[PDB]
């Protein structure tokens, strides 16, 4: 009942509409800082010399962008991996030109989202729950760390981190393909299997449970009113659902254990997205997708093109055009 | 929860199963091998051998460029090798 | 007292028999030289 | 109550079987270190740089000063053989003790002997085991000092004359230098402990850590946890594993950045150039080539208006131009002769570049750490021909992956330890659901 | 800028300190079942 | 198409005499070129001075002419600038400089002929792709 | 009880692999589409349609083999084995690209068969037919990408080829030529797919971490009985969790699982529509306001303009080898290139 124990008791209270927690104490300010800076920059930041060549890129709405083309632009290549807080700039004018706001946003964000993950652990403990939802969220969290931190570190500049904008995202992923052939990388291929398969199993699960709802309503009511929040009885018939899906394929390709079914739902996209985050994270150190360029040749030695050579042609058009003013020498090594 | 067929676990741990299938499995493998090692696969499907993508002094693809004369075009390219 | 030949039997060999053949064909291929 | 797929969890409270699990697994590590080294030696061709050969263990031994002489040239491969054989041999002994303790020895130890037996909840016994292992680690760190000072030294890429095996006679003991590294920023031009650029600091830091670990080892033998620690922690075997999992994850991330940026304790001679190094070497290569043709590299304005060859960093230093501007924090023995107080010195550039510097830059530009998964060297658009992936990429990527999964493992086991300790890791008691005893939020 | 640098230093130290001491204030015991 | 003796026939010297490599020699030369040369000359270009390629027409205009076995074998022992005005053994792999370029240490006289032959044959198979760079990948 | 009913009886017997009347359509078409893919990827070239190797027999690996599309000169021919192009010759049929139409057309009737199977089994077993409904999204994607798209273009040549890297090429073709990332119908499909994967993971995790303790073992899987009436996890505790973590939470388990049907299914339906537009080169390629400003003001630059330079790169560098029938000859001097590279 001393001042400190009372603060502790409110921080960790399960009666707060939004749970705060000790992780929340770091999460709330870092997320407010990132959010406010992002919004203000997206609307009004002046143009930013992303690639260090005094060729500024306009990112914000007031400087001629729409929602699709707008971005908060990565910080200057002249800065590389150096720390560029506001108080290191001679003026905000300078900080704005060199892309200062990007660093402020991505650092406060990566911190607050890390604490978001731990906040998910923390409230699970306060509620008497099992603990591993945060493990599920480490797959998206790791993917954001990969594109905003790991890839910058390996290539040596935050100017090659992912821009905070729709079209800037597409620019980042085109340049990535040109330089790493992410499409021919198996960890990206496993990401596609994770997100395609997770979309599949979402639709499967949702259609199978919806298919086996027990009749509780009339045809004038939404069927959803046949379930009441916190009723003890299940609302669908899993054995009917199993009896349908097992005949659609065969018996043993259908789950009859709801626990292993939902574990499977959790694990497939989580693991696929760990791998694709690990793909970005290892292409950061330039271990790139398979290279089958000119791998097939004929008895004389002529090259026989495959589809990989055709991929290579497109990759080359992407390479030679990107950052078209920023290279003075013939190899783009970072 | 069975429909009356014999269980797989019972079939593949069975002596009779493996007496039949220690013959059939390697025989089909050997068939498949011969299909390629003899050359038949090339002639059946029309797939160029490593020496017959191009004529000796030729670096032009023999692309089909006609819909109803395509069959004959391919034949003409093939004879530009003999 | 099981049957040997079933609809199941057929679906299995419809897949398994061409598989082994194709695997043999593709094994042979690793020894082709230009 | 564990399934076959969580079967090693059945060992938590069998101290004798769990001991065999650990010792057998240490056998596997030593085995790998031995077999791998002998594999690398059988394949080693000394005329080729190590980094064209796919070698990761031979470079670790060379870096300790065995088998090499000036400039990194391999002089004697026998120390490589010895290191491999002895590791290989010793895995048999670890293997023998581990399988004996896992299959045949006492399932539990605490009845056989109160010294080797332990309960995870015994905070005194646990800190004593920790204390022993700290003393051991301290000895290990001092063996590196022994080697550097009293048994032949270490390879020094910064030595005069192209690098050489040098004896460390004056290790840095000044704590403002040693601990000043720990307080350096991890961002660019600082680089935290990854920026260590000389062997005196490397050796003196290990003096410190050896003493600190022995000191702390003795401390934890002699004490038990204070009550503030008793209240902050979960005291269980899975909780202890989870603490170590976070530690190894942290360490794997640090090692990733170490092998990617550091060219002192990972000599480029052995490991290939760093990304930054190779990119700097390209700009050097074409500065040399163009100046020989008559270009005044200092006054050449490039397309953007920035210098084509040379420009300024944001704090004024003269640095290489083009996209490598980002890598100007790079420092390397082939480049430093050209640096003056304001950065690259135009008079040294015009007058004092040597053929060995031309060679080295050309070599490192053409061995930049880029390559495909199937080991085609270069940018992703390059044709097949060069079979090459930098040891730095192999070491960086692998250890990023392992560090990531061990932080996942940390979170897994920390959350389960917490929940098992409070008694709800198998789920919610239907008859005592906490949320049903709380007021609703609205 | 120095005023600002100082402010931010103070603000971060404050919230980090709250974090560390919060978790040292018997956090294992703050759960609905077994408290210790 | 195949690796016929006509494509394996290359100029031996400037007198016009010719030598007909074997397939064994051509493949040996290709492997040796990869071992010792490709890190800079992949595909017949030159990564550290792209103005000079291994195209036949370029070698023809070098002083000492290098579009023949002899000129190439001499180049591998005592490389010169393109006009022959200066020896560059110190910045270019060669037998003269195998102390500083150790991959040249274990190359025999016959290995030199095989490397030389591969370089002269390859543009006959690949045309413009050889020495052409990425436009032609 | 005549012959039709006796056959109905037999088609609908409970066996390891249910057949049904839909089986008559499904089983030959699925088997032929799958076998045509495996046959062509093991044995058949693309040398005469595309100038490419595309089979294991030729040296390709799993990533680069394909069943490639017919030559552009075939137009939209059905390429029937007995048609006027192959004229019964199997070998020429393969070399002209006949296996592409073979696989696409049998695949299409295969999907119809599969969806009729879903209807058939649902009617027999007594469940509502929402799995059939959800499968409409895969069908829409297939017919819009593999049939409508090439039917509004010049030929089958420009449909996706059935291979891993061939599909990678198709993705890149769409960026350079259609600027397909900019298309709002794709963007909605992206949100439907990534939206589904999130739903999949978040729902699985939630169930697994709100389980009731229904046995004593550390393996919580054993404590479920498929005939138990009781829910196996606490919707109430799950609801509290997410309300306090995220602000909002599901409270209706029927809505929750309907939403999981709805999200990915709508995403795919939306992407299909955009691809129908691209059948006609009806692209979301440009923003006009951006182009007017940029033409006038050489200092105006956005991520939008930067990406069109990349597109232009892709087009000129890939077109001659990707469209061999056009005989594009681009001298070195006309290729767009930034500095040095
Ligand atoms: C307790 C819990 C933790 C709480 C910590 C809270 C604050 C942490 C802040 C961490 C973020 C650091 C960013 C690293 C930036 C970067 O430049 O990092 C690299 C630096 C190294 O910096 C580089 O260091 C170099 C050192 O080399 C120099 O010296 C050398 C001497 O040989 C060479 O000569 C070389 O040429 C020369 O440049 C130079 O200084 C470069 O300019 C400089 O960039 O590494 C480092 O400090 C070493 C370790 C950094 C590891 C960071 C990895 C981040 C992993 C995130 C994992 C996310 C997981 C997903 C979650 C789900
Ligand atoms: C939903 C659930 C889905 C389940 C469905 C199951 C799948 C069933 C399989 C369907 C098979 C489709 C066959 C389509 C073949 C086709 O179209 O083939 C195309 C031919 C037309 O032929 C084309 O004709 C073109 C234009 O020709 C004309 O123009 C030229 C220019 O001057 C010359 O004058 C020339 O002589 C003159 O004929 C070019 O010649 C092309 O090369 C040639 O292929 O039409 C014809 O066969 C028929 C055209 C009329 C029928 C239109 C229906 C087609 C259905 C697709 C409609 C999509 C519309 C896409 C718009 C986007
Ligand atoms: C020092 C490291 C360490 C140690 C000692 C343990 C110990 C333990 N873990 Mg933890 N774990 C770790 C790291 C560690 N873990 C990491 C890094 C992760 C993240 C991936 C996890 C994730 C994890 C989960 C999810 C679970 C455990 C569980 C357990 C317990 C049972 C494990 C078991 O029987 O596995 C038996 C071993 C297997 C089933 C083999 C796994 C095979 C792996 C996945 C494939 C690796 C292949 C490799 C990449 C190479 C591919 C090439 C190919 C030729 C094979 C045990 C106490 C269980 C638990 O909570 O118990 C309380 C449990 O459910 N662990
Ligand atoms: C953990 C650290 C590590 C690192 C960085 C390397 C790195 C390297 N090894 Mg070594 N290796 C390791 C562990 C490691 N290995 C282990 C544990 C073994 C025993 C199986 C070997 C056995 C071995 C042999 C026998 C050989 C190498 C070779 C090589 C080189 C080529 C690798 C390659 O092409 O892989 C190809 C890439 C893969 C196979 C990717 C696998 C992806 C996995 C499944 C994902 C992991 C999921 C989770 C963990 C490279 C320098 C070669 C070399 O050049 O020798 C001189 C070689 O011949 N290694
Ligand atoms: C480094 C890997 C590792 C290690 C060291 C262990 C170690 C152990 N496991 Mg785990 N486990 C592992 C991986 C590992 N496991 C994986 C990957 C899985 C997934 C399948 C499991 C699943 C699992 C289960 C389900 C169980 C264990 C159990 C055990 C313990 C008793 C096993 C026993 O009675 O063996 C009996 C086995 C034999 C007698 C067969 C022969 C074994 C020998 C040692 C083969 C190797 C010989 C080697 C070549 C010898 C060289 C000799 C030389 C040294 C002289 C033992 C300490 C058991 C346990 O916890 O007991 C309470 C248990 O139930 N494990
Ligand atoms: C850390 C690993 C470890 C641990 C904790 C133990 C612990 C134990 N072992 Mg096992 N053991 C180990 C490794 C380990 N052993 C190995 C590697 C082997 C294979 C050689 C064996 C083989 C073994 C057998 C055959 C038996 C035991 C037994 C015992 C028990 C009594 C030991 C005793 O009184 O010796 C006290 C101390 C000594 C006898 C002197 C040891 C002096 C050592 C060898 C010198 C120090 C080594 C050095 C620090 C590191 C290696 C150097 C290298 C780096 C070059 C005890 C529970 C006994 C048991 O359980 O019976 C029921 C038993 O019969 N152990
Ligand atoms: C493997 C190494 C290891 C391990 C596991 C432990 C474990 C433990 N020690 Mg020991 N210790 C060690 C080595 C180790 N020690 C060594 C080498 C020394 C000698 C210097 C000591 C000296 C020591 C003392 C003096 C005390 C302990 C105590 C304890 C207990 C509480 C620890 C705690 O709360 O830390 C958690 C850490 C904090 C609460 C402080 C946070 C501040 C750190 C530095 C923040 C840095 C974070 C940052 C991201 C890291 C980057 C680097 C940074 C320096 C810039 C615990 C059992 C306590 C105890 O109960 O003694 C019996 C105690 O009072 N230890
Ligand atoms: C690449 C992604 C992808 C694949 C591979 C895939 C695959 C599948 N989805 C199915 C179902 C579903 N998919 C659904 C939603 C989704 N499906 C999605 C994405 C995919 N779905 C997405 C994103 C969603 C969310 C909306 C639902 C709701 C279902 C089901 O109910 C059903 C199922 O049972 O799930 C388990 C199965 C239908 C089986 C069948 O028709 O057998 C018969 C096979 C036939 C008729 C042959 C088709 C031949 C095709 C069209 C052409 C030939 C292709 C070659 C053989 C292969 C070429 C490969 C190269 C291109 C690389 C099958 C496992
Ligand atoms: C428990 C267990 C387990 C584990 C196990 C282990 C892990 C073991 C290990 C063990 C070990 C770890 C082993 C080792 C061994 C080794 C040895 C036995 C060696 C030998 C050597 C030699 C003989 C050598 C020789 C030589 C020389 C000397 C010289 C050079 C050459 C040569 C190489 C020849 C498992 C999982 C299975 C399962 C369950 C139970
Ligand atoms: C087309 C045609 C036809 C038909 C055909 C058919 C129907 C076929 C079939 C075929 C088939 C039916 C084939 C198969 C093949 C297969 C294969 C080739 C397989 C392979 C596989 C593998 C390789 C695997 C492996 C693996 C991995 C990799 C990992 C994991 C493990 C495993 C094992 C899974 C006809 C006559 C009408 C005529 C016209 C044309
Ligand atoms: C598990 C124990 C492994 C011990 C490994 C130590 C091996 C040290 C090798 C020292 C090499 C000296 C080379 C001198 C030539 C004699
Ligand atoms: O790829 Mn191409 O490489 Ca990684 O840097 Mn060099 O160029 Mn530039 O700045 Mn962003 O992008
Ligand atoms: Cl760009
Ligand atoms: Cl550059
Ligand atoms: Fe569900």
């Amino acid at each position: 009942a001393n001042l400190w124990e009372r603060f502790c008791n409110w921080v960790t209270s399960t009666d707060n509409r939004l749970y705060v927690g000790w992780f929340g104490v770091i999460m709330i300010p870092t997320l407010l800082a990132a959010t406010i800076c992002f919004v203000i920059a997206f609307i009004a930041a002046p143009p930013v010399d992303i690639d260090g060549i005094r060729e500024p890129v306009s990112g914000s709405l007031l400087y001629g962008n729409n929602i699709i083309t707008g971005a908060v632009v990565p910080s200057s290549n002249a800065i590389g991996l150096h720390f560029y807080p506001i108080w290191e700039a001679a003026s905000l004018d300078e900080w704005l030109y060199n892309g200062g706001p990007y660093q402020l946003i991505i650092f406060h964000f990566l911190l607050g989202a890390s604490c978001y993950m731990g906040r998910q652990w923390e409230l699970s403990y306060r509620l008497g729950m099992r603990p591993w939802i945060c493990v599920a969220y480490s797959a998206p969290l790791a993917s954001a760390f990969a594109v905003f931190l790991i890839y910058p570190i390996g290539q040596g500049s935050f100017s090659d981190g992912m821009p905070l904008g729709i079209s800037g995202t597409f620019n980042f992923m085109i340049v990535f393909q040109a330089e790493h052939n992410i499409l021919m990388h198996p960890f990206h291929q496993l990401g596609v299997a994770g997100v395609f398969g997770g979309a599949l199993f979402c639709a499967m699960h949702g259609s199978l449970v919806t298919s086996s709802l027990i009749r509780e309503t009339t045809e004038t009511e939404s069927a959803n009113y046949g379930y009441k929040f916190g009723q003890e009885e299940e609302t669908y018939n899993i054995v009917a659902a199993h009896g349908y899906f097992g005949r659609l394929i065969f018996q043993y390709a259908s789950f009859n254990n709801s626990r292993s079914l939902h574990f499977f739902l959790a694990a497939w996209p989580v693991v696929g997205v760990w791998f694709t985050a690990l793909g970005i994270s290892t292409m950061a150190f330039n271990l790139n997708g398979f290279n089958f360029n000119h791998s097939v040749i004929d008895a004389k030695g002529n090259v026989i093109n495959t589809w990989a050579d055709i991929i290579n042609r497109a990759n080359l058009g992407m390479e030679v055009m990107h950052e078209r003013n920023a290279h003075n020498f013939p190899l783009d090594l970072a | 929860g069975t429909t009356g067929e014999r269980p797989f676990s019972d079939i593949i741990t069975s002596v009779r199963y493996w007496v039949i299938h220690s013959i059939t499995i390697p025989a089909l493998f050997i068939a498949g091998w011969l299909f390629v090692s003899t050359g038949l696969a090339y002639d059946v499907f029309g797939t160029p051998r490593p020496d017959s993508y191009y004529a000796q002094e030729q670096r032009s693809i023999p692309l089909v460029t006609d819909r109803f004369e395509a069959k004959q075009q391919v034949e003409t390219f093939l004879e530009q090798l003999k | 007292s099981y049957p040997i030949f079933t609809v199941r039997w057929v679906a299995v060999h419809t897949l398994a028999v061409p598989t082994i053949f194709f695997l043999g064909a593709i094994a042979a291929m690793q020894f082709i030289q230009r | 109550g564990f399934a076959w797929w969580a079967g090693n969890a059945r060992l938590i409270n069998l101290s004798g079987k769990l001991l065999g699990a650990h010792v057998a697994h240490a056998g596997l590590i030593v085995f790998w270190a031995g077999a791998m080294t002998l594999f690398e030696l059988a394949h080693f061709i000394p005329e080729k740089p190590m980094y064209e050969q796919g070698l990761i263990l031979i470079p670790h031994i060379a870096t300790l000063g065995w088998g090499v002489g000036p400039g990194g040239e391999v002089v004697d491969t026998f120390p490589f053989f010895v290191v491999g054989v002895v590791h290989l041999i010793s895995s048999a002994v670890l293997g023998f003790g581990g399988v004996y303790h896992a299959i045949r020895g006492p399932e539990t130890l605490e009845e056989y002997s109160s010294f080797f037996g332990y309960d995870w909840k015994d905070k005194n016994k646990m800190t004593t085991i920790l204390g022993f292992h700290l003393i051991v680690l301290g000895i290990g760190a001092l063996l590196l000092v022994a080697k550097a000072m009293f048994f032949g030294g270490l390879y020094d890429t910064w030595a005069p004359g192209g690098g050489d095996v040098r004896v460390i006679t004056n290790p840095t003991l000044d704590p403002r230098v040693i601990f000043g590294y720990l307080l350096k920023s991890p961002f660019g031009g600082e680089g935290w402990i990854v920026s260590v650029n000389n062997l005196e600091d490397v050796v003196g830091g290990h003096i410190w850590i050896g003493l600190i670990c022995i000191a702390g080892g003795i401390w934890h033998i002699l004490t038990t946890p204070f009550g503030w620690a008793r209240r902050a922690f979960i005291w269980s075997g899975e909780a202890y594993l989870s603490y170590s999992l976070g530690a190894l994850s942290m360490m794997g991330f640090i090692a990733t950045c170490f092998v990617w940026f550091n060219n002192t304790v990972y000599p480029s001679e052995f490991y290939g150039p760093t990304g930054p190094e190779a990119s700097q070497a390209q700009a050097m290569t074409f500065l040399i080539r163009d100046q020989k043709l008559g270009a005044n590299v200092g006054s050449a304005q490039g397309p953007t208006g920035l210098g084509k060859y040379l420009m300024r960093s944001p704090t004024g230093e003269i640095i290489f131009g083009g996209e490598t501007m980002r890598f100007w924090d790079f420092r390397g023995p082939w480049l430093e002769p050209l640096r003056g107080p304001n950065g690259l010195d135009l008079n040294k550039i015009k007058n004092d570049i040597q053929p060995w510097q031309e060679r080295r830059a050309a070599e490192y530009m053409t061995h930049a750490p880029l390559g495909s998964l199937n080991s085609v060297g270069g940018v992703a658009t390059e044709i097949n021909s060069v079979n090459f992936v930098s040891p730095r990429s192999w070491l960086a990527t692998s250890h990023f992956v392992l560090a990531f999964f061990f932080l996942v493992g940390h979170l897994w086991h920390a959350g389960r330890a917490r929940a098992a300790a409070a008694g709800f890791e198998k789920g919610i008691d239907r008859e005592s659901e906490p949320v049903l005893s709380m007021p609703s939020l609205d | 800028m120095e005023t600002l640098k100082i402010t931010v230093y103070i603000v971060v130290t404050f919230f980090v300190l709250l974090f560390v001491f919060g978790f040292l204030s018997g956090d294992p015991a703050r759960n609905p079942k077994r408290k210790d | 198409a195949e690796l016929t003796p006509e494509v394996l026939t290359v100029p031996l010297n400037s007198e016009g005499k010719t030598i007909t490599l074997t397939e064994k020699q051509y493949l040996e030369g290709k492997r040796l070129f990869q071992y010792a040369c490709a890190s800079c000359h992949v595909g017949g270009i030159t990564k550290t001075n792209p103005s000079l390629d291994l195209r036949t027409e370029t070698l023809a205009l070098a002083t000492p002419p290098r579009d023949n076995i002899e000129g190439l074998v001499d180049y591998m022992k005592n490389p010169t600038t393109y006009d022959g005005e200066q020896e560059i053994a110190e910045v270019h792999p060669s037998l003269r400089s195998a102390d500083i370029f150790p991959k040249m240490r274990n190359l025999t006289e016959k290995d030199l002929v095989a490397i030389a032959g591969h370089i002269l044959v390859e543009p006959k198979i690949l045309g413009d792709k050889w020495g052409g760079g990425k436009v032609y990948y | 009880r005549g012959w039709f009913d006796i056959l109905d009886d037999w088609l609908k017997r409970d066996r390891f692999v249910f057949v049904g009347w839909s089986g008559i359509l499904l089983f030959p078409c699925a088997y032929l589409a799958l076998g045509g893919w495996l046959t062509g990827t093991t044995f058949v070239t693309s040398w005469y349609t595309h100038g490419l190797a595309s089979s294991y027999l030729e040296g390709c690996n799993f990533l680069t083999v394909a069943v490639s599309t017919p030559a552009n000169s075939m137009g939209h021919s059905l390429l029937l084995l007995w048609g006027p192009e192959a004229q019964g010759d199997f070998t020429r049929w393969c070399q002209l690209g006949g296996l592409w139409t073979f696989i696409a057309l049998h695949g299409a009737f295969g999907l119809i068969g599969f969806m009729l199977r879903q209807f058939e089994i649902a009617r027999l077993v007594g469940v509502r037919p929402y799995n059939a409904i959800a499968f409409s999204a895969p069908i829409a994607v297939f017919v819009s990408v593999f049939l409508i798209y090439p039917l509004g273009q010049s030929s089958w040549f420009f449909a996706p080829s059935f291979g891993v890297a061939a599909i990678f090429r198709f993705l890149l073709f769409f960026q350079g030529f259609h600027n397909w990332t900019l298309n709002p119908f794709h963007m909605m499909g992206v949100a439907g797919v990534l939206g589904g994967a999130l739903l999949c993971a978040i729902h699985g995790a939630t169930v697994e971490n709100t389980l009731f303790q229904d046995g004593e073992g550390a393996s919580t899987f054993r404590a479920f009985n498929p005939t138990q009436a009781e829910e196996t996890y606490s919707m109430v505790t799950a609801n509290r969790f997410w309300s306090q973590i995220f602000g909002i939470a599901f409270s209706n388990k029927r809505w929750l699982h309907f939403f999981m049907l709805f999200v990915p299914v709508t995403g795919l339906w939306m992407s299909a529509i955009g691809v129908v537009g691209l059948a006609l080169n009806l692209r979301s390629y440009d923003f006009i306001s951006q182009e007017i400003r940029a033409a006038e003001d050489p200092e105006f630059e956005t991520f939008y303009t930067k990406n069109l330079l990349l597109n232009e790169g892709i087009r000129a560098w890939m077109a001659p080898q990707d469209q061999p029938h056009e005989n594009f000859v681009f001298p070195e001097e006309v290729l767009p290139r930034g500095n040095a590279l």
